[PDB]
């Protein structure tokens, strides 16, 4: 508090909700008519939340189109996360997705609907009915092509029912801890420069993504990794960082998520000499393979010069073989964004694309009843007190190494109202709202004082660039021992170039020089952990794949008969969820490993599912 | 430091409160169809005026244009002369004053049908000119 | 060099006295992507940084960037920057709003009359939530086009001359055309108690037809449509249909 | 009587003129539309017409002058008649205009023609149709007048 004068506002909410796209609505919502006194801090409007870009749908057993069972898309769920998924968290987001998106038709959501006047649903990249063997799947429910903004436009004014109370564009800086305990949140308002600090039993990060960290992304400028920050600041372990999702169809100058409902719809991919190729690379399941196998394709046609257009970087999405009546119908969001960002009439022409960054399966490791956990070799999980997190910042895990799409916001929304279920269960009128303690947030303010009036020679912007550059080069598509261990290097000589930080703006009000930076603080612990971690993991799985470690490392060999082998120990195999623990001041990281969850949570209602060649 | 103050909830619009204590404000709409019919049945009058001229047209275009043009004042004194802008009693004056100016048209109408050419006439002459 | 210059906005509440001015920035056309937006974050970045605005989706659907453009109320995001380098374009932020700074305005009222209409799916009979999907046809939902779109960005309202004078009681074209989306939306009960809510001489009878709505709207939909389907079902010239049958079966 | 959301409307009004914030500029910055522009001519003619027959049936009937007085005043200053024929021209623009786009106001009040291409279509129909209907009305008696003073018989 050193230089300047903070005026500091003191708040009594029994929850406190960080974020409101889905998956922070949802607990909101529940919460909110469970009668409890909520309070929303967000950093944004909640129609703005990056849940709202969302396009091509929510994944649920419906059986609108053709008949499923809810345990083929736990099967299609766990092989997509390529066994590094926990299996509890998984059954528990399968089992529920049914319920989970009726109520949100229940709550006003529009579908698209079939001629029986059911949910429309649309196939979508990996998966399957019959546990593998049968053919593609229907159970990506949609609303057109525009099925996250409906969702989070449904969700944000049924929101309006439930007596929460927004705090709207208060930009999150610390979670309030004591002790192990999560007291509450302390955030800067951006209205009137204003410190606030809530006092909470509970505590619920759904802060999202930091795709943002890399060069190229489809995320919203606001994906900066800070609620992720926040844990890493209040010495929590995160899990899983080195899995990136890259979508394959991002707009290729500007970024831009296509969605998958294209190929869904009959969208192909094609190269420059005018193949199908992925008939190549997944016979079965062709441009419908999960999203790692097929933005490796991709990579791997352009290294091999069949890349498309000038530079023969990039390759075309087709759908100008469907007929315009489908196109419209089904993706008109797409159409008018192909046109406005690639000049592309998709009757006619194809769509230049090339995989991006898109999602975070890593994030704030929790066991099944979304409460943040601990782990060491010793104790096991230990849950945090009063702390839940859900959402893309969460790691439940349910994507464990490749997320499977329409998913996400399926699982915003599962573990969203899981949230609320598992609190109204466990929190009783008993317990009174935790006193702070003395000098409770001071160091937060400290730092946004010393950011905020920040003398130095290397502005907030290029700091930020160079690192989404260094990260985009590291850490993208294919990695290598190497190459990772030089961008390690290039990482933490920027995360020391951060005491070198210039700041301009020296408001309180609206200060988004300010929010900016502190967002590069976040995004950096990010990006640091995601890269050393990446670094380290010398295996092939899901989105993370090593050119010098192809193979993926089980417990086994899942390739060869299971019984006449012995198990392979902890300590040489990567079927394991990565752990970073970073010092903010230092930077320094370290690592352990936590086991994968294999069991389910009732054997009497579906056996888990063992390991095996991850094949499309 | 945080030695601080106890804060209270932002100001916002709780739309299920509002709906305890309210009852619905007495429909206008009635009103507005009513407005609307009248200025399409000024459609023809406009035309017929015109052709046929003389003292009972010149009745009609004033009670038509006196009423048609009270409701049409009394929109556009609701538009600029506002509470915010003006003040409560400036604002109550200027929405009497749209009275006053209806009041005073028709007086200054029937006056002149009835002591001067009147209005089909007025426009015979300027036109002959 | 293709060197286009901008006129923008600007207003500072923490410095005393302090008034709006306009302030002038040059952007190499060839450094620069080819939106408006991307001018703002290049001037931002490198030249002013105190420069201040909403922004993040970069396709058009949050609807944070809203503001007002060479003259129209438009997305920074998807709003192409005109290349004839000797024109200035001008960069206001969307009129008639309260500024809290620079492009930035308050939305509160927006976003409060937006609860205003109860946006949410009403039913007369409790329904059990989890437990089976409500029966809509394709044609009843296909009534939703042109209306579910809405990224509530606020173009259109602040394009509305009827809402520059009186926001405080017109809800404006954002808002109506959100009170019709809930009110032929054939799953909700509610329809007449909806239009009870907005009977009044100013809530949607304020509607002018200056058609600027229309006009601005940059996801290309149409309130002054819904605001006249409003005052036809108002006035009792038309109804809401009633739901079409379930059958029996489903 | 108002609603719960004016009340809340008017409290946000001055909790802003309370914090001393400007307003974000609008009629001298927002781009000239052949949409608001019409709706400016509409009210501007409205208006102007409601205006007229207030300073007219007021004035004539306070002032010691009559109307017939007041056209031979000006019949007396030997204006050309040309001129005259604007001035007339230009009585009959507000009439025709109002009256034609009044209509199609109350189509836009029922739903119909909200579309952009029938917006600009219906404004080009209802400005044009005025300037014909008010240059007919105006040429045909002087045409039809030019006539009889020079019509053989
Ligand atoms: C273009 C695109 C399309 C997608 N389509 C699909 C799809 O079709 N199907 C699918 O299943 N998934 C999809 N995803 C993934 C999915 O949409 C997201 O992972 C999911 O919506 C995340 O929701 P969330 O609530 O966790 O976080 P978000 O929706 O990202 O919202 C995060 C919230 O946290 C708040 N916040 C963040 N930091 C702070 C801070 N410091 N202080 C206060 N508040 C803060 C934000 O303001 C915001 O409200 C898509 C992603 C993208 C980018
Ligand atoms: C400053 C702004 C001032 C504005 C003027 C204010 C006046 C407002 C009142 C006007 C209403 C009455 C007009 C008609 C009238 O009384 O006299 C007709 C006369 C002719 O007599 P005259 O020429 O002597 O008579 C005929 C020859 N014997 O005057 C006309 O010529 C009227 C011309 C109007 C145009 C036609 C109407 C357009 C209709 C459109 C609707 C179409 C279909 C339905
Ligand atoms: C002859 C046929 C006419 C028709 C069909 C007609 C129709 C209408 C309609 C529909 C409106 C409402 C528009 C709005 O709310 O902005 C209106 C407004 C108005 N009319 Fe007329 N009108 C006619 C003639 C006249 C005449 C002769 C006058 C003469 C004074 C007049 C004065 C007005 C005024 C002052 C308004 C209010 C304008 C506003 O609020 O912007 N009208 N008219
Ligand atoms: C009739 O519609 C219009 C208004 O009222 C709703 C206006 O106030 C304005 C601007 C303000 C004045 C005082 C003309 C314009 C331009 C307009 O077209
Ligand atoms: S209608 Fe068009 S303009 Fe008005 S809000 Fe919805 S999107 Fe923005
Ligand atoms: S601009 Fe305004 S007055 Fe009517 S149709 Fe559109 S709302
Ligand atoms: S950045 Fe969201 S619409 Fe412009």
């Amino acid at each position: 508090s050193n230089i300047a004068q903070y005026k500091v506002i003191d708040h009594a909410y029994d929850v406190v909700i960080i974020g409101a796209g889905g998956a922070g609505l949802r607990a909101a919502m529940g919460l909110g008519e469970a009668g409890f006194k909520t309070a929303v801090v967000t950093k944004m409007f909640p129609t703005r939340s990056h849940t709202t870009a969302a396009q091509g749908g929510i994944n649920a057993a419906l059986g609108s189109m053709n008949p499923d069972d809810w345990k083929w898309h736990f099967y299609d769920t766990v092989k997509g996360s390529d066994w590094l998924g926990d299996q509890n968290a998984m059954h528990y987001l399968t089992r529920n997705a049914v319920e989970a998106v009726t109520e949100l038709e229940n709550f006003g959501m529009p579908f698209s609907r079939t001629p029986e006047g059911k949910i429309y649903q649309r196939s979508f990249g990996g998966q399957s009915n019959n546990y593998g063997k049968g053919g593609v799947a229907k159970r990506t429910c949609c609303v057109a092509d525009r099925t996250g903004h409906s969702m989070l436009h449904t969700l944000y004014g049924n929101s309006l029912r439930c007596h929460c109370t927004f705090f709207i564009e208060y930009f999150a800086l610390d979670l309030l801890m004591d002790k192990g305990r999560c007291v509450g949140v302390i955030a800067l308002c951006l209205e009137d420069g204003t410190i606030h600090r809530f006092r909470s039993k509970r505590t619920i990060v759904a802060t999202g993504g930091y795709g943002r960290a890399y060069f190229s992304c489809t995320t919203a400028h606001m994906n900066t990794g800070d609620g992720t920050a926040l844990a890493t600041r209040a010495g929590i372990a995160l899990e899983d960082l080195e899995f990136i999702q890259f979508h394959p169809t991002g707009i290729y100058g500007v970024g831009c998520l296509i969605t998958e409902g294209s190929r869904g719809e009959g969208g192909f991919l094609v190269n420059s000499e005018g193949e199908r190729f992925m008939e190549r690379y997944a016979p079965k399941a062709k441009d419908l393979a999960s999203r790692d196998v097929v933005s490796r394709a991709e990579t791997i046609e352009i290294m091999e010069g069949r890349g498309v257009g000038p530079e023969k970087d990039h390759i075309y999405l087709q759908l100008h073989h469907l007929p315009a009546e489908q196109l419209h119908q089904r993706l008109p969001g797409i159409s008018e964004t192909a046109k406005i960002f690639a000049g592309v009439d998709v009757t006619k022409e194809p769509i230049p694309v090339i995989p991006t960054v898109h999602y975070n399966m890593g994030g704030i490791p929790t066991n099944y009843k979304a409460q943040v956990i601990k782990y060491t070799k010793e104790g096991g999980d230990k849950i945090v007190p009063g702390l839940y997190a859900c959402g893309e910042c969460a790691c439940h895990s349910v994507h464990g190494a490749n997320r499977l799409g329409a998913n996400s916001l399926l699982d915003a929304v599962v573990f969203g109202r899981a949230c609320s279920i598992n609190i109204k269960e466990e929190l009783k009128p008993d317990e009174k709202i935790p006193e702070l303690p003395e000098g409770a947030g001071e160091e937060s303010i400290a730092n946004l004082d010393a950011v905020r009036y920040a003398n130095g020679d290397v502005p907030t912007a290029e700091l930020r660039l160079t690192m989404q550059k260094t990260m985009q080069k590291h850490a993208g598509v294919f990695r290598r021992g190497d190459i990772l261990a030089e961008g390690v290097k290039k990482m933490m000589d920027l995360f020391k170039e951060l005491k070198r930080l210039k700041t301009t703006d020296r408001s309180l009000i609206w200060n988004s020089d300010l929010t900016e930076s502190l967002e590069l603080q976040n995004l950096m612990l990010n990006a640091t952990q995601t890269i050393v971690a990446a670094e380290n993991r010398k295996e092939s799985r899901g989105a993370h794949a090593r050119d010098d470690f192809p193979k993926r490392e089980d417990e086994y060999d899942y390739s060869k008969p299971i019984e006449g082998q012995t198990k392979r120990p902890f300590e040489k195999h990567w079927r394991k969820h990565t752990l970073t623990k970073q010092d903010p001041r230092t930077g320094h990281i370290t690592l352990d490993y936590r086991p994968v969850i294999d069991k389910t949570l009732d054997p009497a209602e579906v056996d888990w599912i063992p390991p095996i060649i991850r094949s499309y | 430091t945080s030695a601080a103050v106890t804060g209270a909830a932002p100001p916002q619009f709780d739309p299920i409160a509002a709906e305890k204590g309210f009852k619905p404000l007495h429909s206008h709409g009635t009103l507005f169809k009513i407005e609307r019919y009248f200025a399409a049945a000024m459609v023809p009058l406009i035309p017929a005026a015109y052709f046929i001229h003389g003292r009972e047209m010149d009745l009609c275009l004033a009670l038509a244009l006196t009423l048609h043009v009270h409701w049409g004042v009394w929109g556009v004194v609701n538009d600029y002369g506002r509470p915010f802008v003006l003040g409560d009693t400036l604002a109550a004056a200027v929405r009497v004053g749209a009275y006053i100016f209806t009041a005073c048209l028709l007086a200054g109408l029937l006056y002149f049908n009835e002591h001067d050419v009147g209005l089909t006439r007025a426009f015979e002459m300027v036109w002959e000119l | 060099k293709r060197i286009k210059t901008f006129e923008i906005y600007r207003f500072n509440p923490e410095e005393p006295g302090a008034k709006p001015k306009l302030q002038k920035f040059d952007v190499d056309l060839d450094k620069c992507g080819t939106m408006v937006l991307d001018a703002l974050i290049k001037i931002k970045n490198e030249v002013d940084p105190t420069l201040t605005f909403r922004r993040s989706c970069r396709e058009g659907i949050c609807g944070s960037c809203a503001m007002n453009i060479a003259g129209e109320n438009t997305l920074a995001c998807i709003c192409n920057i005109d290349q004839n380098t000797s024109k200035t374009t001008k960069i206001y932020p969307l009129p008639h709003m309260f500024v809290i700074k620079d492009l930035v305005p308050d939305m509160n009222l927006f976003y409060a009359q937006y609860a205003s209409i109860q946006p949410w799916l009403q039913k007369k009979t409790k329904i059990n939530l989890g437990e089976k999907q409500q029966y809509q046809s394709i044609k009843e939902q296909e009534k939703l086009d042109g209306l579910y779109e809405c990224i509530l960005c606020a173009c259109c309202s602040a394009s509305c001359p009827s809402y520059w004078w009186n926001a405080d009681k017109y809800l404006g074209p954002a808002v109506l055309m959100q009170a019709y989306r809930w009110i032929i939306d054939s799953r909700d009960d509610s329809a007449a108690e909806r239009l009870a809510r907005m009977q009044d001489g100013f809530s949607a009878f304020k509607c002018h037809t200056i058609m600027n709505c229309t006009k601005t709207c940059p996801k290309h939909l149409n309130p002054a449509r819904a605001i006249g389907e409003i005052k036809m079902l108002l006035t009792k010239m038309k109804t809401k249909p009633a739901p079409l049958p379930t059958p029996a079966n489903f | 009587e108002k609603t719960p959301i004016q009340v809340w409307g008017w409290d946000y009004l001055m909790r802003q003129r309370a914090l001393k914030r400007p307003i974000a500029p609008h009629l001298t910055i927002y781009k000239p539309q052949m949409t608001w522009m019409v709706s400016g001519l509409h009210r501007v003619t409205g208006c102007a017409m409601a205006g007229t027959l207030l300073i007219g049936g007021v004035g004539f009937s306070v002032l010691p002058l009559d109307f017939t007085t007041f056209v031979e005043f000006i019949r007396g200053l030997g204006i050309p008649w040309v001129i005259l024929d604007t001035f007339k021209f230009i009585i009959a623009f507000p009439i025709a205009f109002h009256t034609l786009n009044g209509i199609r106001f109350i189509g836009f009040d029922m739903a119909k023609g909200t579309d952009i291409p029938s917006i600009y279509r219906g404004a080009y129909l209802v400005l044009g149709l005025a300037a014909l209907i008010s240059l007919a009305v105006v040429v045909y008696p002087r045409w039809e007048r030019h006539k009889k003073a020079t019509l053989p018989t």
